[PDB]
């Protein structure tokens, strides 16, 4: 999966 | 005034359904909802922990109409390797931008070496602010000019080689 997801802020 | 838009990801009705190679595990469509609950359709990849990445993502066929010289405006955000916990010697803080000139608007499997390189895009001095209600996305904004084009249309491609990228917006235009 992606380690981090940009949603507004990056979420790792 | 004199700008004619040839592609705007923010305006496309429904899914973008660009072409990801690879199809799973590379670039993926991620929807950030604005204050009205209208999708903002981003493309994201963040396999920074994993070596030898080569992830492509290309657009639909884009007509150039009359113009020889097109302008590409991308709004994105990159996680710096510095800020991402993990040992990751192949982490990168750029991506590459490519184009392919074709008369054929249903090209299916265009290959890597047919693509022609525009630039390496990095987070740099310029940024923008996109107020979506609950947040304000602060994003990098880069523009490149490509040409001279001489075929009915073209394809844009973005290559990832180990970065943590969100492409939030892609506009392509020319000046009439």
């Amino acid at each position: 999966a992606p380690y981090c997801v940009y949603r507004x802020s990056w979420s790792c | 005034g004199n700008e004619v838009t040839l592609l705007d990801s923010r305006s496309v009705q429904g899914e973008l359904g660009w072409i990801a190679s690879p199809l799973e595990g590379g670039w993926e469509e991620v929807s950030i909802m604005d204050e009205k609950n209208t999708p903002i359709r981003t493309y994201q990849v963040c396999n920074v922990m994993e070596p030898s990445q080569n992830n492509w993502l290309r657009t639909d066929w884009i007509t150039r109409e009359g113009a020889q010289r097109v302008y590409i405006e991308i709004k994105f955000t990159l996680r710096d390797c510095n800020s991402l916990p993990g040992v990751m010697g192949t982490c990168k803080e750029t991506f590459n931008l490519y184009y392919y000139e074709s008369d054929n608007d249903k090209e299916r499997f265009i290959r890597e070496n047919q693509f022609v390189k525009i630039d390496t895009i990095a987070a740099d001095e310029s940024f923008t602010q996109v107020d979506i209600g609950d947040r304000i996305m602060k994003l990098n904004t880069e523009i490149r000019d490509v040409g001279p084009l001489s075929k009915k249309g073209f394809y844009l491609a973005f290559q990832d080689v180990g970065a943590c990228i969100a492409l939030v917006s892609v506009r392509v235009f020319y000046k009439k």
